[PDB]
């Protein structure tokens, strides 16, 4: 078959009556710029796995989408991310879950997958064996957005 | 949550899924995201997958491998798994949500059950369609 | 590792697996026991499922959903079933392990592929069977 | 068909050259005496949730498996516990991973999947729930057994 990408940001009660056109539009135009940056490296001949790791990488980046910066907070004004990645060639797979120090979870479970020979790994173990592996501590602030915050404070307020 | 399934030139599939969880999650609650088979799976022989919603229930039917399973072993289409996982099995367990995939063969199918789903899609070297609410 | 399936009087299937993972295991290294559909499967329409073994592999081929889903979908007796995934899939990745099932007709399997696997089973007012090694 | 229980103990390079009998007979006791116990609860009506729980729990209790008292030893000479439990009648789960201060594992398992809507919990987290709901918090070294500690050290060496 033909080389594709799909691209999702998330299902649930997205509020058309809450929205305005400029509002949609901010969310269409970062799908557009993701989906077409998957597309033109697929054209150009590059992995599917390297085009579902970097299309997510740049949905976690997104302040728009609960992935990454712009994650949503817990019940503890804290963020706890997870991501897996899987390759339907080997049937090998990455994932990490409860990582709050670790910009880029989708990186860190494509860690697991290539620089381990595990699955899934949790929490401060999983932080532990990324930064082994060279990848950056962040402060679980960076993932923070006055949207979600409003969100937590309008959920218990 | 976010995600992501392709096929290349070269007929390799492959799914990713990121989430931050829940507004006002319980501090070490785990959803479909990081679950293999849950959340995210990629087989050549069948799909590729990525999950987005009521997580428990995407884990209760392993709702991405599902998907596989029906195809490979049911022999459904693409569209008539994706109907049965996320149109009938899933509500039947009180799940809400959708998820994307393509198939071995290059169909791609956005199913979702929800008002909404964030959704975009394009086949190489042609135009992409992208989504926010039900056609 | 160590779990437990069951079919009761009342004809309700259920799955149980319980682990302390692998000697000088990587801390925060999670293997298949507490992931459902791989570890650990029950569904009163097909098979309860614990699964003990290479907990990587047991993860990527979702083994004791597999299990499930080659019965329910693909038609195989459960010892068919069994003898695909422990014997066939499982060493095809690279896995070493077995699991027990039963199915909801109260048919019983303890595949291995591994030296052993401590093991008993028994129907209720029976004498139970035990073993640790091959046939 | 028939009310029926199976239980296992673990899969993996069993060696029977490196075994005496009475060190065999001392797993087939153990399994013969947790199958019995199985068996007697289903012929008295328990259901299979119950009958899966006590066997994983007994299990658990026994130092000769790698669960509960007698888990083996991480790389850094520490215990971390997961378990899982199904029900096939309600397809409810309930599973914790990476759990260090909690004697029994698979009834923290049940305890997710009865007293939450979830279906897993990791780390402190999943010990937090636990606490929150009277389940007691033990010392992480009473799962230590020098069966396993002679293991690691064995394992360090290879
Ligand atoms: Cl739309
Ligand atoms: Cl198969
Ligand atoms: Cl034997
Ligand atoms: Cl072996
Ligand atoms: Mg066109
Ligand atoms: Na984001
Ligand atoms: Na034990």
């Amino acid at each position: 078959g033909k080389a594709v990408i799909a691209i999702h940001g998330g299902a649930g009660a997205i509020s058309r009556a809450q929205m305005s056109l400029q509002q949609e539009l901010r969310y269409i135009e970062a799908l557009s710029a993701i989906v077409e940056t998957g597309q033109k490296m697929l054209e150009a001949g590059e992995s599917a796995l390297d085009v579902v790791t970097e299309a997510v990488r740049l949905l976690e980046e997104c302040p728009l989408f609960n992935a990454g910066i712009g994650a949503v907070f817990t019940r503890d004004e804290t963020h706890e991310l997870d991501a897996c990645v899987m390759d339907g060639n080997t049937l090998k797979a990455g994932a990490v879950a409860g990582v709050s120090h670790l910009r880029n979870p989708v990186l860190a479970a494509r860690l697991v997958m290539e620089q381990s020979p595990h699955v899934m790994m949790i929490g401060e173990g999983a932080e532990n064996f990324a930064f082994a592996r060279g990848m950056e501590r962040v402060s679980p602030e960076i993932f923070s957005t006055s949207l979600r915050y409003e969100q937590l404070l309008a959920a218990r307020k | 949550t976010v995600g992501a399934v392709a096929l290349d030139l070269d007929g390799n599939l492959a799914a990713a899924t990121s989430t931050g969880g829940t507004t006002n999650k319980l501090p070490g609650r785990v959803g479909d995201s990081p679950l293999v088979g849950a959340g995210c799976y990629a087989n050549n022989a069948s799909v590729a997958v990525s999950c987005t919603g009521t997580g428990e229930v995407f884990i209760r039917a392993l709702a991405a491998y599902d998907i596989a399973a029906l195809m490979d072993y049911g022999g459904l289409s693409l569209a008539e798994a994706c109907e049965r996982v996320v149109m009938e099995k899933l509500p039947a367990l009180g799940g809400s949500g959708g998820l994307i995939a393509i198939d071995h063969e290059g169909n791609v199918a956005l199913p979702f059950n929800t008002e909404g789903m964030y959704r975009a899609w394009g086949y190489a070297g042609d135009t992409p369609t992208t989504g926010i609410y039900r056609e």
